[PDB]
């Protein structure tokens, strides 16, 4: 129970309800980044419907502007063959 | 996945949480780092920060910042309602196409 | 029609119209354009993770590492770090390294050697010409150098 | 306009007791402050991004919402304004000196 | 070896003539690197007071 | 002017059943097309100010 | 129209309009243009 | 604008540094000698310019 020999230790009960306090906003956050990604391969809520007879064809814009722009911001770090100058 | 798990004794995948965070130890108001590791109900480790630097051991780099916000925007915010115009455009122009008598 | 009137009038009221990392050159950075220096503006976050990760590894490495294990990564003479200090990253410096930035030092040096080259003795001279040599991967010729 | 002739400057922040017992001897009267209340912040004014249901369970890790009076007033009442600074967390006063800086 | 180690640390010139053998632990630490891994926004909870 | 930005509040377009309600968002395109000219001077130098 | 139009608008909103490894040297390293920085990341 | 604010924060900055830090952290941030600056004429920031 005591692990250490601190004047005042935390408990796992302390910890755990600091985490669950903390949760909320980042719930919110991964609920932000859930939308982002789901828009990047057209799926869940950008999935369009399917109904006999039409299509359900959806461009990937947002991945296609993403890959031409993860390649520019990947390359200065793989260009040197020392990766950090100090 | 979740149906995958090691049969044999010390390869069992387990999840440990990590609270990584400041924390009064000796009682006079001077907030002190400290570490700890818990799986499930039993608490496995408590330190002080072992690096140097005496704080949290992650880097956040946003994409586009957002002004006085610790975590960033990405590019997929404002790209909304493109994608489902264009989308719903294509999806015309394709109904147009194969929902006739060629 | 009338959506071009808005942006037209709408960019002529506000002069904004739609549309290298280092100590480079002048040429690189002076030929980036429009939307180049706003994808500079989100490699310079990259840049700033990594070295956040780099200096973070580099001052584990001062207490973890033996000397042992840097002597023979290195092969020199092992250069202690006082304990105390290492919170403040006082005399080393982190950052990325492009072949543009591995470039323009080598020019800077070369233009160093030039510019001191019968001023100073040749120690001097002989030392920045085995920095260059480093630079183009031969460490072979720094120490014959 | 010209901040430089402003004679006073309100801010708020979001402290803790631990931020305040960082530096000894400035703050007086921290024990009036509730400190083990669990309680979130509820100042209608100071606008932050922390959740409303957000609050340290623990004692020197609350979050209080502290204001600072950056400011001009006359102390000797000679009529000179000497620059003035003061900080109270909810009704009780627990900083006033002159300008540190 | 041993007569340089104990010349850097005493400084005595001495040479050695070897006696016998003994029979030491040696903490050896296999693995000494460090680990930069790239984590899920699902598994890390910061402070939300963080202004 | 934070509303306009995002298109949001006071500029939210009406939502009614059958039309659109889709706004592109000019405020925040002239805004980012400023925000990486303005900042990179300060990111340009391995050393911020110059004394 | 209306494709375009909405293509231009997020070229517009986000500033990315669609379009020599190792030591070598400066000017086969500039002349990397828009999607050969992309082969580059596969030959990398 | 931008960069007169930056400026600003300087002069604050080294105003500030003047008087908290003791000598032995700037010997051993510069590695140099320490130079005093008269703490009266502080505010006026008569010999330095930060840009």
């Amino acid at each position: 129970d005591k692990l250490t020999n601190w004047k005042k230790e935390p408990s796992i009960q302390t910890l755990k309800a600091d985490l669950e306090a903390g949760k909320p906003a980042h719930d919110a956050i991964m609920k932000e980044i859930q939308k982002w990604n789901d828009l990047m391969k057209a799926e869940g809520s950008a999935k369009p419907p399917k109904v006999k007879g039409r299509s359900q064809v959806q461009p990937k814009l947002v991945r296609r502007q993403a890959e031409w722009r993860y390649a520019p911001l990947s390359e200065p770090f793989l260009s040197s063959p020392k990766l950090f100058k100090l | 996945p979740g149906d995958f798990q090691f049969r044999d004794a010390m390869r069992k995948r387990v999840i440990a949480y990590e609270y990584w965070g400041f924390w009064d130890t000796n009682g006079d108001g001077e907030l002190k780092p400290i570490v700890a590791t818990w799986i499930g109900t039993t608490l496995i480790r408590m330190e002080e920060n072992p690096y140097p630097d005496g704080k949290l051991p992650f880097v956040l780099v946003p994409y586009m910042p957002r002004k006085r916000e610790l975590y960033g925007e990405a590019d997929a915010e404002l790209l909304g309602d493109n994608q489902k115009i264009l989308g719903a455009t294509m999806r015309g122009m394709i109904d147009l196409l194969g929902r006739s008598a060629n | 029609v009338m959506s071009q009137m808005q942006n037209q009038e709408a960019e002529a009221l506000t002069g904004v119209k739609a549309f290298a990392y280092g100590d480079v050159a002048a040429g690189i950075r002076g030929a980036l354009d429009a939307a180049s220096k706003r994808e500079m503006a989100i490699l310079r976050r990259l840049a700033k993770g990594m070295a956040d990760i780099g200096t973070k590894i580099c001052a584990m490495n001062a207490v973890f590492l033996s000397e042992t294990e840097v002597v023979r990564i290195t092969n020199e003479e092992y250069v202690t770090i006082n304990r105390e200090d290492l919170k403040g990253n006082f005399d080393i410096e982190v950052d990325i390294n492009t072949a543009e930035v591995d470039n323009q030092k080598s020019q800077d040096l070369g233009f160093m050697v030039q510019t001191i080259g019968n001023t100073v003795d040749q120690q001097v001279t002989l030392k920045l010409v085995a920095r260059i040599a480093e630079l183009k991967r031969m460490p072979e010729l720094a120490h014959e150098l | 306009g010209d901040l430089d002739r402003a004679l006073f400057a309100v801010v708020s922040f979001e402290t803790c007791k631990a931020d305040l017992l960082k530096t000894p001897d400035r703050y007086h009267n921290l024990d009036k402050i509730d400190w083990e209340s669990s309680s979130p912040l509820t100042d209608p004014d100071h606008e932050s991004k922390t959740p409303g249901d957000f609050q340290f369970r623990d004692a020197m890790r609350k979050r209080v919402i502290a204001y600072e009076y950056w400011g001009f007033w006359d102390t000797n009442g000679d009529g000179e304004l000497k620059p003035i600074v003061a900080t109270w967390i909810g009704t009780t006063l627990i900083r006033m000196e002159e300008n540190p800086y | 070896k041993e007569a340089v180690n104990y010349f850097n640390e005493t400084g005595e010139a001495t040479y050695a003539i070897q006696t016998g053998t003994t029979e030491v632990e040696v903490e050896k630490a296999v693995v000494n690197r460090p680990t930069v891994e790239m984590l899920d926004p699902n598994n890390v909870v910061i402070d939300p007071s963080c202004n």
